[PDB]
């Protein structure tokens, strides 16, 4: 059973107890019921908070990148033929926002791949079916220069060979952070300044981040070699907190965000005009 | 390990220091971090523990400054003597090795490693 | 391996307890489902952090 | 089996 | 059984552990280990400030040189160390600090090169001074820190009256105080003789006429190196060895903490 | 303009600490940028509403009520220790959510003193000092 | 339970004991734990190698070969209509490298093989979907002269029918070697020549080899037929040792791979410029 | 011929032990799946080979 | 108890003994002991033959000198006891063969001398060559029988593909097969350093992916001296000593006797 | 089955 407490039969009162009262200053928020102030009737309570749980209000697949990858016939100039993505949940808003509801979290993490493609010109004969490889990239590994070198060989690293058409790709991925739990917020810097230090560039860090590549790159590409004619391709990425835990709580962002900071620019003025005294 | 002659003889400071403080210049700075005072003698080696002494509870194998290990540095404590018709200069050998609580995690390629076109 | 639990069941058929099976397949718990049988808490340690608690129909500040 |  | 000797030690305190190869044992002075106030023997009321592995460690003082006119070294406890990491922090910022010592010295050679040092623990170490004015040394001058001081071997008494260095005046053969050096033996002490031994161990318990007293304003214990046999080698007449001392506190303890003591060594 | 980019000298304040601002004024000067915070009172100085703020410990001192708040802080970090050169655990931010007024005297003025007490303090990791660099 | 050992607490020393001191010259490591050289804490300890073992360094299917065969019209010069692979982890350098941290090897593996194709020409019509059949010839057996001989009807010869589009075809294989073991370094010959010989070419034999075909090939091809149309493919194959056990640790590969062999030929300088001391 | 373990679970759900089945299809065990459960063994016979071992507090050499 | 120790031992096997008072205690490689084959990992089924005595013994190979320029020499086994005594007749009369070994390296100096030996057992040391060509080193010239090879600083590559030497090209630093020499610590080996030792003595199991193998056609040790530490001497500048190699073949086994194998070393 |  995890249904809401009863609503208790409550009568009238004269008396020295005073539940209306409080001092709010003490840091508490008073712990009324409307049998405190009002008489009630008795209830017998059925609704529950199950769907408001951590594990619930996080139980969803949400989009936090869109990776574009051509293939094409390899020219001298700057492609797509492969892309890299960072691994984070800032460059969409949504799933960070919900997320950030919370100083501290701990949980293992889905990852759902949506890929989707078409042609890009009115013209040049068709293209057999697509295989794409995404290889996983964790920091100190070499990194693709090309969309068909030894990287991509992946004998340590691993990876994901998707066939067009066949059910979204999903894979899981373990709670892999460096220290007890995954910091939503840092409010520090990776290194300090010494007065003994040559330049002032050498204590240099950005406020609020930790390690340079944070948890490393998702590297996509085609595996098939380039028809005549040319395939634009776009992977889409859900990410799914499970088995989720989450600790001391803050305040929802209420002004868009600007960057992977806390940092703020415009739009600062969330709150409409309402009269004080006008329902 | 000394390479040395038996005949030769010394005193050596090998030291530690966990990050965040400007890394030793001097024996003196050296000296107030963890460390081993290495006397030359028959037994020909020492060795120096560095105790794991991290914020974060995994470091990582890349460089980085928010998972850091720190410095470490070798000074003279007295200095290398020798007699007569001996060699007054010589080898030191350094090994390396994990104490028997090190681990590692998230299996991944190296860069140590690669193949052309 | 099979593991047994109750629904909890929100509209009934015109037909009592009904169940759901559940195996995991994988060795690794990160591959697992969630269970969303889900323990509540006391809102306490934030509603109330005080270090002398007082009962709501006595004076707060006495 | 585990019936809970 | 094993293997062990008395030529062959380690000791470990803190972050820090010393190796020596070619001891003569180690003295622990008049049989008494370092130890704690104890409730019955305690004074100051005040909960005191036990530091421990943060100031119970090995601090390394500079090296000195010793050559064929080397008449001999000083130092003070705990005066060498009041610059010395977190220990000197905790020195300057109470009233009272007691401590006691492992002082380990560090003089090796080659089984060619000759001479002995006379190390010498000394409790209450009072030396004498320059002048015709008695008691006259200066606070500055009579603490030289880490540096320590020297032994002369005679007395140079500092004449100019107008303007006096207000200096001390150690000379070697009188252990700086108008008593005999081949006497010191009674103090609690060691030799490096270089056929011997690489160094000296001893361990210091804290000396007083009280449980805990003020460390800015008094030394307990003074360290006196002396050439008791000159440093020699084969036929080179400008020999040169160097001694280095390595000193750690042990059971330190603090009382009557306020403001920081910032003491005028000028 | 610049995100992120505040820089370590500036985030630390020591004793003195920071204020807060009734508005965003972007350090405009690019050439020569102050690196510096702009905490705007009613967005808690971090882009979120200042009313929600009491989601986090909290007291308040209400001058018809009492002369003093008094908070008990844990050490709350993602890690059991951390540098704590490198990294601030607890920020502590003081706002008038109702200002201060004095029979009718437009310019009063009354002291706010800030005493703090280190709690079952432990360090690891001992070596020479740091010297951060505060210019 | 597979936590490493908890550190205990450790306290001052004064003593005859000296773990600090001894000889590597015995050939031995110094058992050494921080507790023997500095005070220590007690920690109970709850990392684990459970990322190290053997089978997990290997647990990873890794690219070993890129075969590339055609369906076109047989024309009469020399063409891809068929395809030969020698079965080796050697055409590739990554799991070669982390399989020679060790001598001998025993395992049974796992081949996967991913399918790609497309359009060789901008147009002539179109094609129907392509079956592959992949057919491994063990030493011994007649190997195919053409696409479409008699070989491959495979009677004995284990072979698998892949159709384009369908899930990467996956096969096992048994410990197959002749030995107890597989040699990953064999410092000898597979003749030896003798005084007697007629010409010194009798006994002569690369060094480091043993058999000549070592396990077979896998002879690929496109059972259809050709559309007027061509299209090229290319058979990617992912090897993964499993159920594995190894002997006789060995120093890693540290300069570019020159052949089959252990030889070096360039870029004999793996280590960096450093300082003696610069941190 | 349903093989039940346990996993080593990670990070836990707010909800003990956690299993996970197996059955293999195949008669030949190359065909099988890597269990994982793998036992480790001791350095020694490469960071100690030596005839007479030592104990780490007495003489290396003697 | 008595007045034993790690560093002064005797080995005796067949009518041969060697004494050392300079060792630095043992290497049993990978902690086993050699043995004969098991009737349970048996394999060729004729009536094996073990010479015992006869060919496990201590034979001496000719004796190489160190000097400054010395780079490192290397041997392999079976290969170096090819010609020694009745070992090699059995060598060369069987298809088959198995047999471990104690391997004792001896090269003593003065308290004076300097320098340091590393001294390596490798399983399988496949080394590199020559060439363009790969895999291409002569079987004439991968044997070099008691004689062994030898290391470079650097790799020369034999240019005359007209009429190539089908020679190895062994590179120190790269322990002549493309790895780092620093690494070799993992296979089993000892270190002569010479104010520590005289010697080393590694007893090498028969390590094989087969219980037995044909000892002609296979080498299944490699031995590899290198000077971690070069020689040095006084201010001598042309220092050399006498490096001399020792080795006993053990519980030796053979099977497939026919006539005997006579290989061509032109 | 084989529970372990
Ligand atoms: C502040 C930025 O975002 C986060 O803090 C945050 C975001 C994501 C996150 O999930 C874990 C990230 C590392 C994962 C990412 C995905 N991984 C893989 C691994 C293999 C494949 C084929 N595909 N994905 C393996 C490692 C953990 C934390
Ligand atoms: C030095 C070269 O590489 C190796 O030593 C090495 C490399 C691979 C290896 O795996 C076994 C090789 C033989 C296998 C190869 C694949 N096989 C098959 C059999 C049937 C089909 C359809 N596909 N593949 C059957 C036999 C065993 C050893
Ligand atoms: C516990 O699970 C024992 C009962 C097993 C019942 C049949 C399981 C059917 C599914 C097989 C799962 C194999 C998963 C790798
Ligand atoms: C042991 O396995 C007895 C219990 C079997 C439970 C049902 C198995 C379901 C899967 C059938 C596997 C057939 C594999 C060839």
């Amino acid at each position: 059973q995890d249904s809401l407490p009863d609503t208790k039969a409550s009568g009238p009162a004269h008396s020295k107890e005073v539940p209306a009262l409080t001092a709010v200053e003490t840091g508490a928020t008073n712990p009324l019921a409307p049998s405190d102030t009002v008489q009630t009737r008795h209830v017998v309570q059925r609704r529950s908070r199950s769907e408001s749980t951590i594990e619930s209000f996080f139980a969803r697949g949400a989009c936090v990148a869109i990776i574009e990858v051509d293939n094409e016939q390899p020219t001298t100039r700057a492609q797509k033929l492969f892309a890299m993505w960072r691994i984070t949940y800032k460059d969409t808003v949504q799933l960070r926002r919900k997320l950030e509801f919370f100083t501290y979290s701990r949980f293992d993490m889905e990852f759902t791949f949506v890929v989707t493609a078409n042609f890009t010109n009115a013209n040049n004969g068709h293209a057999l079916n697509q295989v794409y490889q995404i290889m996983y990239i964790p920091p100190g590994a070499p990194t693709p220069k090309s969309w068909d070198d030894y990287t991509w060989q992946t004998s340590s690293n691993p990876s994901i060979f998707y066939t067009y058409g066949a059910a979204p790709a999903r894979i899981s991925v373990p709670y892999v952070g460096l220290a007890n739990a995954y910091s939503h917020f840092y409010d520090g810097f990776a290194k300090v300044p010494l007065k003994t230090d040559a330049n002032d560039q050498i204590g240099d860090s950005l406020y609020s981040a930790m390690t340079v590549d944070d948890f490393g790159v998702l590297a996509v590409r085609v595996v098939n070699d380039h028809n005549p004619t040319k395939v634009t391709s776009k992977v889409r990425i859900y990410m799914k907190p499970k088995h989720v835990r989450v600790w001391c709580p803050r305040p929802p962002r209420a002004v868009p965000y600007y960057g992977p900071g806390v940092d703020y620019r415009n739009n600062l003025d969330p709150l409409s005009e309402k009269g004080l005294t006008t329902y | 390990l000394f390479c040395g002659s038996m005949m030769a003889t010394g005193k050596i400071l090998v030291a530690y220091a966990p990050p965040g403080a400007q890394p030793p210049t001097s024996r003196k700075e050296a000296m107030l971090g963890t460390h081993v005072i290495w006397d030359l003698g028959l037994q020909s080696s020492c060795t120096m523990v560095v105790p794991w002494i991290s914020n974060v509870t995994y470091r990582q194998t890349t460089q980085d400054s928010f998972t850091e290990g720190g410095y470490i540095s070798m000074f003279y404590q007295t200095r290398i003597v020798v007699p007569l018709s001996t060699p007054k200069s010589m080898s030191m050998l350094g090994f390396v090795s994990a104490c028997n609580d090190f681990s590692v995690r998230l299996l991944r390629d190296t860069t140590h490693i690669s193949q052309s076109a | 391996g099979a593991q047994v639990s109750s629904q909890k069941v929100g509209a009934h058929e015109n037909s009592s307890t009904i169940n759901y099976t559940t195996i995991n397949y994988y060795k690794d718990s990160a591959s697992n489902a969630a269970s969303k049988q889900d323990y509540s808490q006391d809102p306490s340690k934030f509603t109330e952090p005080l270090k002398d608690v007082l009962i709501k129909t006595a004076p707060a500040l006495n | 089996i585990s019936e809970v | 059984a094993c293997g062990y000797s008395d030529r062959v030690l380690q000791l470990t305190l803190g972050n820090s552990t010393i190796t020596t190869q070619e001891a003569a044992n180690s003295v622990v002075a008049y049989g008494r280990w370092p130890e704690f106030i104890r409730d019955d023997e305690a004074n100051p009321v005040d909960q005191p400030t036990e530091p421990d592995v943060a100031t119970c460690r090995f601090y390394t003082l500079d090296t000195v040189m010793w050559g064929k006119e080397s008449k001999g070294w000083w130092w003070k406890l705990p005066d060498a160390l009041r610059d010395m990491g977190l220990f000197g922090q905790n020195m300057y910022y109470h009233y009272l600090g007691r401590s006691g010592y492992t002082v380990h010295v560090q003089c090796n050679a080659s089984k060619f090169h000759q001479g002995a040092l006379g190390v010498f623990a000394i409790p209450e170490y009072c030396l004498a001074g320059d002048s015709d004015k008695q008691r006259y040394t200066s606070y500055a001058n009579a603490n030289p820190g880490e540096r320590g001081g020297k032994f002369y071997s005679q007395f140079n008494k500092d004449n100019a009256v107008t303007s006096p260095k207000r200096e001390f005046c150690p000379v070697d053969y009188l252990l700086g105080c108008g008593v005999l050096l081949g006497n010191a033996f009674v103090y609690p002490h060691q030799i490096i003789n270089l056929r011997t031994n690489n160094s000296a161990t001893i361990v210091l318990p804290y000396v007083n006429a009280l449980a805990i007293d003020s460390m800015v304003k008094h030394n307990n214990w003074g360290i006196a190196i002396l050439p008791l046999s000159p440093l020699d080698f084969a036929q080179d007449s400008s020999v040169e060895i160097p001694i280095t001392v390595t000193i750690a506190p042990m059971c330190s303890e603090f009382n009557g903490l306020r403001n920081v003591t910032a003491p005028k060594f000028q």
